[PDB]
């Protein structure tokens, strides 16, 4: 059951080669796209993200995509670079000037029909796709307009296939423009719609974690792809190694999607670590519970305790006993039950991987469906209010051919969200 | 995208009307007022034919 991986744009192409970079080392795949690993439960799933190639060399089924060149020459002389093929790589050369009009309806739309192409071309040679999942940003151009519409052009092209993505949502604290609320509040309306599931990775966040945490008085966007791509290895460890029960996307998105448009989840992991700082001491299964579960390991910048959880997961990774496992979930959810929807029976869902990450004995994912994401996309609305109600830096929008009545019924989506999740929460 | 287009195209349209009736108002000005100049010094040629022409309407 192979799945198709696009990455799209700055923040999109940055954390998507760490992820390639992180399960390439998982999977026993050198940069050269040889392995030379120990075990033979790391290539028993390698077929879900790597494709087979002559001389028993594997090749990430990655499409990597962005409308100006400088992210993707860096990639390609990267850690990693020489594994990805070289047909995939797909680019512009005009950039998207940080402004989704561009990025969806003009330099991203002379772009896309390439890009589809090569989705087309991996999916074809797929046994049994089971679906697509897409790196970006909401806060540039490339990855939150062009992102989106590939994301349109692929659920017209497969509308059965799953699609999931991780993405990055802007807040001031780590932004690099002002338009930043614009663009999220016009991706946030197309992830509402043609997605699975969206893992909301909140970029203040990651900032507070490297900071506060991790004490890196000043962290760079590589400390904190760092954390990303720890969780992006934990939320896909049960499909790449062979485990208690195997799921396909499908059914894992059934069992943790209650409403379609309230698929958007707060990813967590335990322990929080730094690159390089070097980790001793293992921890045990009631430590990594009490933290995964705790707001400081949150990577949206939501309080969980300021809404109510609709489903959980969590993937613990190492040896340790189930039967502790067990017990410490069974006593998170029997002491703070209040947090839990009581009408979703037995919503807390657990599995456990012999397999740890590079670097740790033992290690917890989390990913928390909870109506406090509502609190995300009212910061974004805030923010966007701020400006549009003076029509401010429109300009850089209604030249490329956007109404503000397009903006008006973003806005006015984006409030139909935060008051869809309100309703859960109070029943 | 065609509303863009159409935008990037009225814009180059109308800025080139606006400046061609501009250099033609401004052509058709700076040669009214020499053409009023040259005319008060041909004006002024007659008057002096008058003066020569006078005097010797005197003798
Ligand atoms: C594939 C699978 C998943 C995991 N989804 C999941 C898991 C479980 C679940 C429901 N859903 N219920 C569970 C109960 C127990 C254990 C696990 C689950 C997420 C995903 O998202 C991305 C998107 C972009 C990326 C990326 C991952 O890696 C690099 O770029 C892709
Ligand atoms: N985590 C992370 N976020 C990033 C990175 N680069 C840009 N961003 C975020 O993405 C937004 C800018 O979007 P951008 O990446 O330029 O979109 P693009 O035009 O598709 O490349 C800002 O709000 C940043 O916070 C990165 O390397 N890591
Ligand atoms: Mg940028």
């Amino acid at each position: 059951r192979e799945i198709v991986h696009i990455q799209a744009g700055q923040c999109g192409n940055q954390i998507g080669a760490k992820f390639w970079e992180v399960i390439s080392d998982e999977h026993g795949i050198d940069p050269t796209g040889s392995y030379h690993g120990d075990s033979d439960l790391q290539l028993e799933r390698i077929n879900v993200y790597y494709n087979e190639a002559a001389g028993n060399k594997y090749v990430p089924r990655a499409i990597l995509v962005d409308l100006e060149p400088g992210t993707m020459d860096s990639v390609r002389s990267g850690p990693f670079g020489q594994i990805f093929r070289p047909d995939n790589f797909v680019f512009g050369q005009s950039g998207a000037g940080n402004n989704w009009a561009k990025g969806h309806y003009t330099e991203g739309a002379e772009l896309v029909d390439s890009v589809l192409d090569v989705v087309r071309k991996e999916s074809e040679s797929c046994d049994c796709l089971q679906g697509f999942q897409l790196t970006h940003s909401l806060g540039g151009g490339t990855g939150s307009g062009m992102g989106t519409l590939l994301i349109s052009k692929i659920r017209e092209e497969y509308p059965d296939r799953i699609m999931n993505t991780f993405s990055v949502v802007p807040s001031p604290k780590v932004s690099d423009t002002v338009v930043e609320p614009y663009n999220a509040t016009l991706s946030v309306h197309q992830l509402v719609e043609n997605t699975d599931e969206t893992y909301c990775i909140d970029n203040e966040a990651l900032y507070d974690i490297c900071f506060r945490t991790l004490k890196l008085t000043t962290p760079t966007y590589g400390d904190l792809n760092h954390l990303v791509s720890a969780t992006m290895s934990g939320v896909t460890t049960c499909l790449r190694f062979p485990g208690q029960l195997n799921a396909d996307l499908r059914k894992l998105a059934v069992n943790m999607v209650p409403f379609p448009r309230l698929h958007f989840f707060m990813p967590g992991f335990a322990p929080l670590t730094s690159r390089g700082s070097q980790q001793y001491r293992a921890l045990t299964v009631p430590e990594l519970t009490q933290q995964m579960f705790d707001a400081k390991n949150m990577m949206a910048a939501c309080d969980p305790r300021h809404g109510r959880y609709l489903t959980v997961a969590a993937v613990f990774r190492g040896r340790m006993s189930m039967k502790e496992v067990d017990e410490q979930m069974l006593n998170v959810q029997n002491k703070n039950s209040s947090y839990f929807v009581e009408w979703i029976p037995n919503n807390v869902k657990t599995a456990v991987c012999d397999i740890p990450p590079r670097g740790l004995k033992m290690s917890a994912t989390f990913i928390g469906n909870s109506t406090a994401i509502q609190e995300l996309f009212k910061r974004i609305s805030e923010q966007f209010t701020a400006m549009f109600r003076r029509k401010a830096f429109l300009h850089w929008y209604t030249g490329e051919g956007m109404d503000e009545m397009e903006f008006t019924e973003a806005e006015s989506n984006m409030n139909d969200l935060v008051s869809e999740y309100q309703q859960y929460q109070d029943a | 995208i065609q509303k863009a287009i159409e935008e990037n195209n009225n814009f180059i349209k109308m800025a080139k009307e606006k400046l061609a009736q501009k250099m033609e108002s401004n052509k058709e000005n700076r040669e009214a007022h020499l053409a009023a100049m040259l005319e008060r010094l041909q004006e002024k040629d007659k008057h002096a034919e008058e003066v020569r022409k006078n005097k010797e309407l005197k003798e």
